[PDB]
């Protein structure tokens, strides 16, 4: 149920984050889920 | 040295000593000349 | 000889003189190169191991720290002099006073034309590894960390000035060695920091300048401790421990490679223990506003003060750490203690020490509460240079020692009359 | 000035250049400027700040900053530049053209005071245009 104007405005707004390269960049936000492992914390030893 | 297999780590913190004036001074070595010392280790089962 | 000064007080025009002697001998190499200059003292290091295992030749935990480093720091300042420089050696920076902030020679990342027009590279602020062999062909980094700016209030001072004091304190030569290289192993960590090619590590710390901006203080101190020992009264000019080591004549200097005719005069260990015919004298021999006066009624007055000391015993490691010491009460209230650094590289020497490293943790056990006679215990943490932490079981426990006053004396033993019965002899 | 958000956003962007208002007492430059490089650790690799300095392709130079003592200068009731005043002026009157003329030297006015004494700097036109400083500068303009 989407329309022309929002569609536009969410593929454009997916498209600026995904070649962004920053701290909040698409890849940084999606590595949280898996590789690399950052938890419990990457002081202890044993990271999964 | 009186070791056996179920030792826990140890290891000292200075430097244990032995006399060699009695032995330098009848072979006539000044404690600067050119001289080595030579150690060999045998295990009481009888390994080098 | 060449008068040597602290870079906070130097003006411009040596500044720009220095700097472009800096810049025309790192840019050519020949054999006159800043870069094999480097690798003299590190990766790629040249003294193959005498069992052909490719070590390196930087001397490190042994008796000929300082001295090796001393002959280092000379011969790089005369390779600068032979280049057509005649006015000021390789300049010392002082940490002792309260530091805030690097000093204005390292601080600007590409420098300016002193007239205005075409910028220049400041060497000082950084250098670039180029070997082809290991295909590292990048600039090095000063990768800072923010905890060198401890600020605290008067009366106390900064725990590097307090723990120099204490090394520069202590009475014996072959003690002052473990008292001091602890000293200088602060700095190298606490500016190479999480970057691998940085002074952090051992086969690349000397491509940037800070090594010698350091090593410069460090021959500065040690100075300082030859004629305070020599006031004090005691033979220094030998040294009764590491003889054979002494004897040991140090490399590669020795070799005819060298185009520094300096050290080929000066290659053997002994002769270094006199500074002045190497050709270069400190301005000033006063720490931050002490002289040698007041600094020896102050140590000697503190030779009587009850401590709580932390015994330590450690070895190589391969790659450098950081140890967070820790106290606590018997079993829980547990407070921090302190800090410790090791430095370790892929290619050096297994050195161990030949007497157990001496720290502070009196302050710590008083903010436990306990009497400083008391009790409690001390356990370790061990970090790598990544910040990760590791498995603490690699270095022995520490040990806890009890430093009493100077004139007390331990209660007297029991006489007793007759035993009574209940004795058996 | 607006032109170069386009190219940002295009290249992911996530804010529009802030503007500076120096009409406020000026202790310094601001930190993000004054700051040299920090440490992020996620390409283990330390990133100098691309706000001190610009490259030319060119001349193979770097432009230098260079503060200057009158610029730290604060009016009688010290939450203000002496700027303030002529601001104030240029925005009273009327006409479009005189507003121009009274609002040009305006503006032009800190390109000298950070400028300093460098051919290579904000001082000349001929190579201002190669430190964000300048852009972060004509977009307060843009907002006057
Ligand atoms: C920090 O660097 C050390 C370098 O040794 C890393 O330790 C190695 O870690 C890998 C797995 O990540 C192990 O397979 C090796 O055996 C470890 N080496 C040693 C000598 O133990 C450590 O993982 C790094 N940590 C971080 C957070 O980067």
């Amino acid at each position: 149920s989407l329309t022309i104007g929002e569609r536009r405005s969410l593929v454009l707004a997916l498209q600026s984050l995904e070649e962004d390269s920053s701290a909040t960049g698409f890849q940084a936000l999606a590595s949280f889920h898996a590789v690399p492992p950052l938890c419990p914390y990457p002081e202890a030893n044993q990271r999964y | 040295v009186l070791g056996g297999e179920k030792e826990m780590p140890w290891n000292f913190d200075r430097l244990v000593k032995v006399e060699i004036t009695d032995a330098l001074n009848k072979k006539g070595l000044k404690y600067d000349d050119e001289y080595d010392v030579v150690l060999s280790i045998k295990d009481v089962s009888g390994k080098d | 000889s060449l008068v040597r000064k602290n870079v906070d007080l130097l003006t411009d025009q040596e500044v720009l003189s220095l700097e472009s002697y800096l810049r025309e001998l790192e840019d050519d190499k020949t054999v006159n190169g800043y870069q094999n200059l480097a690798a003299f003292h590190g990766e790629p290091s040249m003294c193959t191991k005498d069992d052909g295992k490719r070590v390196a030749c930087c001397v490190h935990g042994m008796a000929t720290f300082p001295q090796w480093h001393r002959l280092y720091v000379v011969q790089l300042e005369q390779k600068l002099g032979k280049k057509g420089l005649a006015d000021i050696g390789v300049p010392y920076w002082d940490w002792t006073k309260p530091i805030t902030a690097l000093p204005r020679l390292v601080q600007e990342p590409i420098f300016k034309d002193p007239k205005g027009g075409l910028g220049q590279k400041n060497s000082w602020f950084s250098g670039e590894i180029n070997v082809d062999s290991m295909d590292v062909h990048t600039s090095t980094a000063r990768a800072v960390d923010d905890r060198l700016f401890q600020s605290v209030a008067p009366g106390e001072n900064t725990q590097l000035f307090e723990m120099v004091l204490d090394a520069l304190e202590e009475d014996d030569y072959c003690h002052f060695e473990v008292q001091f290289e602890v000293a200088h192993n602060h700095i190298h960590y606490l500016v190479g920091g999480r970057h691998d090619h940085s002074l952090s590590t051992l086969e690349w710390s000397a491509y940037d300048p800070l090594f010698f901006l350091h090593h410069s203080n460090v021959d500065r101190i040690f100075v300082i401790w030859q004629e305070l020992q020599k006031k004090r009264g005691k033979t220094y000019d030998h040294a009764d421990c590491s003889v054979e080591l002494f004897r040991k004549k140090l490399e590669p200097f020795d070799r005819d490679t060298n185009p520094i005719e300096l050290t080929r005069t000066y290659s053997t260990a002994k002769s270094l223990f006199s500074y002045r015919q190497l050709g270069y004298v400190y301005d000033d021999l006063s720490l931050n506003g002490l002289n040698i006066e007041q600094l020896y009624n102050l140590l000697e007055q503190r030779r009587a003060r009850e401590r709580a000391l932390a015994s330590f015993t450690l070895h190589g490691l391969g790659f450098s750490a950081n140890v967070r010491i820790k106290v606590c009460d018997h079993d829980s209230h547990c407070e921090f203690a302190g800090d410790i650094f090791i430095l370790g590289g892929a290619n050096e020497m297994p050195w161990e020490f030949n007497l157990p490293y001496h720290f502070d943790i009196s302050k710590a056990v008083e903010h436990l509460g306990k009497k400083l006679n008391g009790d409690y215990v001390v356990t370790a943490e061990l970090y790598s240079v990544n910040g990760t932490s590791l498995n603490p079981n690699l270095l022995p426990r520490p040990v806890g020692v009890y430093r009493p006053a100077k004139g007390f004396t331990d209660p007297k033993p029991s006489e007793s009359d007759v035993q009574s019965a209940n004795v058996v002899i | 000035t607006l032109q170069v958000e386009q190219a940002l956003l295009k290249h992911g962007s996530t804010v529009a250049l802030p503007y500076w208002d120096w009409t406020l007492p000026i202790s310094q430059l601001p930190s993000l400027f004054t700051e040299q490089t920090f440490y992020d650790a996620w390409k283990d690799e330390v990133l100098e700040n691309p706000f001190a300095r610009g490259y030319i392709k060119e001349s193979k130079g770097y432009t230098v900053r260079d503060p200057q003592p009158e610029l730290f200068k604060l009016s009688a009731d010290g939450k203000h530049s002496v700027l303030f005043d002529e601001v104030l002026l240029v925005l009273e009157q009327t006409d479009y053209c005189d507003f121009e003329v009274q609002f040009e030297v305006t503006h032009n006015a800190i390109h000298y005071l950070v400028g300093g004494h460098q051919s290579y700097s904000l001082s000349s036109l001929h190579y201002s245009s190669y430190d964000p400083i300048f852009f972060t500068h004509h977009t307060f303009v843009d907002k006057i």
